[PDB]
């Protein structure tokens, strides 16, 4: 008993992580409107036969 | 060079030699070109490959 602020104040407690990823909003929504396609290219060219 | 052999004219004198030097500094040279990183990425053809 009789305990210091220091050593109250001093890291006794442990440090948890459930913080962390709360707020983590789910990416790939554009998905959903868009298509993805790989270029491995400085510029694309799309062209089709009618 | 040793001094020219002269006739003696009655008493021997003293000569001497000319020594002389020629220093010359290092110098430093430099040549340098800057590239996009992009154009070598997307050089499907080669063009810079003899860099």
């Amino acid at each position: 008993a009789i305990i210091t602020p220091a050593l109250i104040s001093a890291l006794k407690t442990s440090f948890q992580k459930h913080f962390q990823d709360a707020l983590a909003t789910a990416p790939s929504t554009y998905l959903q409107v868009a298509t993805v396609i790989p270029s491995t290219t400085a510029s694309n060219t799309y062209g089709w036969l009618g | 060079q040793f001094p020219k052999l002269r006739e003696w004219i009655g008493q021997r004198v003293i000569k001497d030699m000319a020594a002389q030097g020629y220093q010359i500094t290092n110098k430093l040279f430099e040549s340098t070109v800057g590239v996009k990183r992009t154009d070598i990425e997307d050089d499907n053809l080669g063009v810079y490959g003899p860099l």
